[PDB]
């Protein structure tokens, strides 16, 4: 198994764990299985593969056991070295973030509109008020 | 759009890296493969692993009694390879702040 | 077309940031030229 300084958390959790596995058996699908092991050069990635064994959505994290080929029997076998956990590990997002990237581009036009307008507002009402005052100025001092 | 994968990632996943050549078998069901190495953190090579008669695969560093072959498949580079999207958020909000 | 999302979010800011440099540029340069002028203007005035 991959220890954790080699996890780039935001490739793993950015969709929940709900469907890392089917339902039907809770094994892992194959596509997260090299993202989860490390395996040798000309390796069968057909032969391995992921348990769950226990979970929770609501921090996103995930619980697992691997089963292997063994090469002398027709039967699958833990690999009891894969891990100081023994063939078990666990993984964890390291931090709470979301798909909070979706409302970002709705929120971040709108702030810059608002501000926009308010430096508009800003500039705009005592650039008016200036050439009035300007104006009233100068009318001033032809008048005296 | 392979460019934006990592050349790790294109490396342990031999199906998108036998679409890197087309294969013409000089005997019927005859089998080859590329065997990746990265060359940089942009780029790698592939070696063509080939069968011989014999049923066997040669490549690059095959042996018969302890001696090379030296047989002469070829090395293929590919290129321009950059880091994944881990950037996004960090730099959604720089542009933000910049902006404001 | 659907690929373009994450260079949008590069170009949008960029863009914004030129046009409001622009902007400052265009709006600055001439406000201290007013200035200038004002304060020429009322110098002139008070010496006339």
């Amino acid at each position: 198994f991959k220890p954790g300084n080699q996890i780039d958390f935001n490739r793993l959790f950015t969709l929940p764990v709900t469907e890392l596995f089917d339902p039907n058996t809770m094994f892992v699908y194959d596509q997260y299985v090299p993202l989860l092991v490390n395996l040798p050069s000309g390796f069968d990635q057909a032969s391995i593969r992921l348990k769950v064994i226990s979970y929770s959505v609501e921090n996103q994290t995930l619980g697992v056991r691997l089963e292997f080929k063994d090469p002398q029997t027709q039967q699958f076998i833990p690999v009891l070295n894969a891990s100081s956990t023994g063939p078990q590990t666990v993984f964890q997002p390291f931090n709470q973030w979301a798909d909070y990237v979706l409302p970002l581009i709705v929120t971040v036009p709108i702030v810059v509109i608002i501000l926009s307008v308010t430096l508009g507002l800003t500039i705009g009402i005592p650039m008016h008020r200036n050439k009035k005052a300007l104006q009233a100025g100068f009318d001033l001092s032809n008048k005296k | 759009n392979l460019v934006d994968k990592t050349v790790d990632e294109i490396i342990n996943t031999p199906e998108i890296l036998n679409s890197f050549f087309r294969f013409t078998p000089a005997f019927e069901d005859q089998k080859a493969t590329l065997v990746a190495t990265k060359q940089s953190d942009t780029s790698l090579s592939v070696s063509p692993r080939i069968q011989f008669l014999d049923g066997n695969f040669y490549d690059l560093n095959s042996t018969i009694a302890g001696v090379p072959l030296n047989i002469g498949f070829p090395s293929r580079v590919f290129a321009g390879f950059a880091a994944l999207p881990a950037w996004v958020i960090p730099v959604s909000v720089g542009s933000s702040v910049g902006i404001l």
